[PDB]
RNA sequence: AGUAACGCAAACAUUGGUGAGAAUCCAAUGCCCCGAAAACCUAAGGGUUCCUCCGCAAGGUUCGUCCACGGAGGGUGAGUCAGGGCCUAAGAUCAGGCCGAAAGGCGUAGUCGAUGGACAACAGGUGAAUAUUCCUGUACUACCCCUUGUUGGUCCCGAGGGACGGAGGAGGCUAGGUUAGCCGAAAGAUGGUUAUCGGUUCAAGGACGCAAGGUGACCCUGUUUUUCAGGGUAAGAAGGGGUAGAGAAAAUGCCUCGAGCCAAUGUUCGAGUACCAGGCGCUACGGCGCUGAAGUAACCGAUGCCAUACUCCCAGGAAAAGCUCGAACGACCUUCAACAAAAGGGUACCUGUACCCGAAACCGACACAGGUAGGUAGGUAGAGAAUACCUAGGGGCGCGAGACAACUCUCUCUAAGGAACUCGGCAAAAUAGCCCCGUAACUUCGGGAGAAGGGGUGCCCCCUCACAAAGGGGGUCGAAGUGACCAGGCCCGGGCGACUGUUUACCAAAAACACAGGUCUCCGCAAAGUCGUAAGACCAUGUAUGGGGGCUGACGCCUGCC
RNA sequence: GUGAAACUAAGUGGAGGUCCGAACCGACUGAUGUUGAAGAAUCAGCGGAUGAGUUGUGGUUAGGGGUGAAAUGCCACUCG
RNA sequence: AUCCCGUGUGAAUCAGCAAGGACCACCUUGCAAGGCUAAAUACUCCUGGGUGACCGAUAGCGAAGUAGUACCGUGAGGGA
RNA sequence: GAGUUGAAAAUAAGCAGAGAUCCGGAGAUUCCCGAAUAGGUCAACCUUUCGAACUUCUGCUGAAUCCAUGGGCAGGCAAGAGACAACCUGGCGAACUGAAACAUCUUAGUAGCCAGAGGAAAAGAAAGCAAAAGCGAUUCCCGUAGUAGCGGCGAGCGAA
């Protein structure tokens, strides 16, 4: 059997995007975009929940904790997909 | 030389191995201390650290 | 050849002194790591020869030890006696002739011989007369005992079927190796001892007052109250194997 | 009582700007300070103090437009860095087991436990707050797929290895520094002058390979054995390889082949259509835009590498996993399953990441003249990490301005004398660096000793030159030449303690304690002694040349009587 | 220098509980400071500074006790 | 004396054994060395009703707001 | 039976006279830590062969040892662990104090510590009191009674 490290309610593993101006800097400059996830999350569970719900090959998943408690995730997509054409569809 | 100052910059890992919750729950005496802490009503019955993260504030 | 894979590694840490942590064997601490040497006291390979290739300094002992090989593939350490020619051959066994360096049970040998490593009963490793010059002689034997004069001026009839390594054990010249550097006592892991006159009455019974205090008590005592001169500290009925104390 | 104080005596001053209001906030120019830091980074700790905007109720020992303060928003990106997913030390917890009113004590396997062992990333740019983390270049780890072979493979077991001390100085080099060459600019209102001012940079890694460095065994010949010239040995290196015994590996014994080996450094690729002085065009005048020269050599020389390299010494210098090799026995799965590689692609686990960290943010209740492990160690003079002044970088110490009373404190000098002061030369003053001469009493013959005491010392010439230091002779100035800082005062006696050390954190550093040495006494191992009702533990994985305990205190003469 | 010893020039070497002196550790004298800048410090000198050294990290002994190169010292500015 | 234990010795079954305050005789009373049982009974971290010659913000619970809180201590704990 | 989405206003959308909000009974969920329990842990985390670990029960196989025991495997809504102010029981168990000192004694078998357990616990059904007369398990209250006593015949202690 292929167990994950922790079973963590995968339709709630992502919470909200970040709409700061530096996030748009990461879109136009990095082909990346910014999500807010819960602390109980992975570079294997978030990375699977982007290539399925969105339909995009994700390059890397750079995560960090934020001292108010919640977790911040810079997800960088592949070169084949612009983050600007996939972020205006959501509302960025 | 130094001063007659007692507490210093010791790591909170070693302060949690002595005054933390595990050595406080590894004895009948220390869990009786937690009977007095929970019986009084202290919001922080130990002074500890965390092996993963620092503080959620 | 150091790192023999016979130095055996893990020990209890240095010259320790802690039972529950309380000082209970006083004046200990300091020095090097002093990694011990697991030597072969009870020779479990009889009637096979073995040469002598190295006289290594054991820091745990007062004497030296030596590395002995075999005709088969093994390596041991034993206490080498006085007269260990390099390359000389030692062999344990029951009928092996007497040579300075080999071992044999206490029966098949004459009387009046220099032996260091003897056993007080069967099966043990090695107990008596194994210091840096400790030599035990044999007075004549008996039915199942053997009167043995061990190096205290003390004789003792003993079980006759005990292993014994015949020879006078070497490194005698530590009788005269002076410790005149005066802090070389601390290199052995031996802290300085304080004296009973210059302590307080809470610590020692001879805690004095003004000046160099005379000893005050009717007898010079230990720091735990027992008289420290002449009072024999020995249980009155243990063995009755010793013939005369002779001391 | 509107009194002391406003927290070192690094020091600020002016012109502008912002505003209602400016010694204090900002900008510029000078001035001044640290510079083995008062600089930069990280361990701990703190926990949001970091950044933009807004505010000046409280805090800032003054003010304030500012803030480590109040409010809103944001910020900490790792396969490679540090820990965990690996391993163990001290130590802890200890299944069973022994013990014990209870709680629990002892203790084995086992498991945790880094301050250690194992394991893969460097350079440039971005940027209000992040950089080995984001972008680009080149890499490297750990598995899968794609091609050749194998029928066994993995784990447990057997072994090698991991694997270790201190001191010492000599090599070979790098890091840095200086000089020269090259390139660009320069008239800096002064008598002359370009002799001036700035660059001269590049890592990890992939390949090739090492000497005049160390190591390579014995004897003779030449030289100071030595660097080298020359001959012989069949083992005499790094290393492999056969066997023999119950002997797979290993270990031991025997035989044989190998004159080389080891590692920093190095050339090339990475690496230039990078970086860089300069000029070229606008200023929200805070910087962006285009183009771009040379990018070498030599002398010093590391406290960094070789290097756990050699030599010497006793006081004799952790453990386990990763790694490598391997038979039997034991558990599981088996053919397109498992194993070993060769190129090529794919995949990349959690936590820490801001900021302060020789401190205003940590610890001293303070924005406290104090403390805090570790790393980098520029120039000149100097032996030097001291010292004096400075580059980089960072500050001007969060009350100022007048005045120039007594008196306190931190310093400087003082006619004549020189301890007359005093409890007492307490404190100050004086000596001070390198070379040469010379050096006594006494002694344990080791020392005293740098005894004491005396002379030279700066700068320009010449020659001898180990042809680098250095010497002699000469001239030149000053009152004064280690001209500043820095940098032994000494001798003669005596008492005690032999000595180096330790001692009352916060009134006593001693003649006190310890010490090497001596002597008495106990102890034969199921030892004595110590802690514990006990089990047991230290003693000790040691064995009377050893382990306790008492007294005395090196060394020399002795230690009397009861 | 004798048939070997005993012993001595001369180099080589780098031992020391060696000496001078930085970091570092400690606190001998003096002044200041005593509602101190500081509940023990500043300034000027001072002792050790390859060791019986100093220090970081993780530990250990806990009060009819521990530890003590022994002062009734220290055990969280508290210790007969 | 009755009752229960430590070491050691160590009985009798109803014609008996134990108690009736050393002990013996007679009488009286009961049947140890096997267990289980509600009620009356003591108290409040509380809960639901009713009261109070109880308090009224220095009182009443430490606490009428963040109350065992801010703060102090390494911690036990102290504490507005 | 008429308005609601807590304190707690405002804003955006709802939910409701085929009955909302709310109240009551029975159920469901209950991340993580904590007996904490898969293993480790520096509590609210990490690693995971995703596991009620351990003890007890049941079942199979069944060492040295023949039967056993130990172990291993498995099942199990699976019994115990942990918490609890005071009272209660059991065990260790003081000292300041009073005696005008103090040791016998008192304070006191109190406080404290540990263990256990219930709304009560302990005890409890006569090998008992009593006295020639009689009662009929235990507990508690009034009384006898501050009596009989006990006690450096002190301080005090004090039944039946």
């Amino acid at each position: 059997l292929k167990y994950p490290r922790r079973i963590l309610d995968v339709y709630q593993i992502l919470q909200s995007p970040i709409i700061t101006e530096a996030a748009i800097k990461n879109i136009a400059d990095e082909n990346s975009l910014l999500f807010t996830v819960d602390v109980r999350a992975d570079k294997k569970m978030i990375r699977e929940a982007i290539s399925n719900f969105f339909g995009v090959k994700v390059r890397k998943v750079n995560t960090l904790i934020r001292p108010d408690g919640t977790k911040k995730a810079y997800i960088m997509l592949n070169k084949e997909y612009n983050a600007s054409e996939l972020a205006k569809k959501i509302g960025i | 030389a130094a001063l007659c100052l007692t507490k210093r910059s010791r790591s909170r890992k070693s302060l949690a191995r002595t005054h933390g919750f595990r050595l406080r729950m590894s004895t009948t005496s220390g869990r009786a201390l937690l009977k007095r802490r929970r019986a009084k009503g202290r919001k922080i019955l130990c002074t500890k650290t965390n092996p993963s993260s620092g503080k959620r504030a | 050849n150091p790192r023999n894979n016979l130095i055996s590694g893990q020990r209890r840490c240095g010259k320790g002194r802690n039972a529950r942590g309380i000082i209970t064997a006083r004046h200990r601490g300091g020095g090097h790591k002093r990694l011990y040497r697991k030597i072969d006291f009870r020779r479990n390979e009889k009637d096979i020869y073995g040469k002598i290739v190295t006289i290594e300094y054991d820091p745990n002992r007062n004497a030296y030890i030596c590395l002995i090989h075999y005709g088969d593939g093994e390596k041991r350490y034993i206490l080498h006696p006085r007269g260990a020619i390099i390359g000389d051959t030692i062999v344990s066994g029951t009928e092996v002739p007497i040579k300075m360096g080999n071992a044999l049970p206490l029966t098949d040998m004459p009387l009046g011989t220099a032996i260091h490593n003897i056993e007080i009963t069967l099966g043990r490793g090695g107990q008596l007369a194994r210091a840096a010059g400790a030599v035990a002689k044999l007075i004549a034997k008996e039915g199942k005992s053997a009167t043995l004069k061990l190096p205290s001026g003390e004789v003792r009839l003993i079980s006759k079927n005990c292993s014994a390594t015949v020879g006078q054990v070497g490194n005698v010249g530590v009788n005269q190796k002076r410790l005149g550097r005066a802090g070389s006592k601390r290199w052995l892991g031996k802290r300085p001892v304080v004296r009973g006159v210059v302590m307080n009455p809470v610590d020692h019974p001879h805690g004095g007052g003004e000046g160099r205090a005379p000893i005050g008590r009717k007898s010079p005592t230990t720091p735990w109250g027992y008289p420290a001169l002449g009072r024999r500290s020995r249980k009155r009925n243990k063995y009755s194997d010793n013939f005369i104390i002779r001391r």
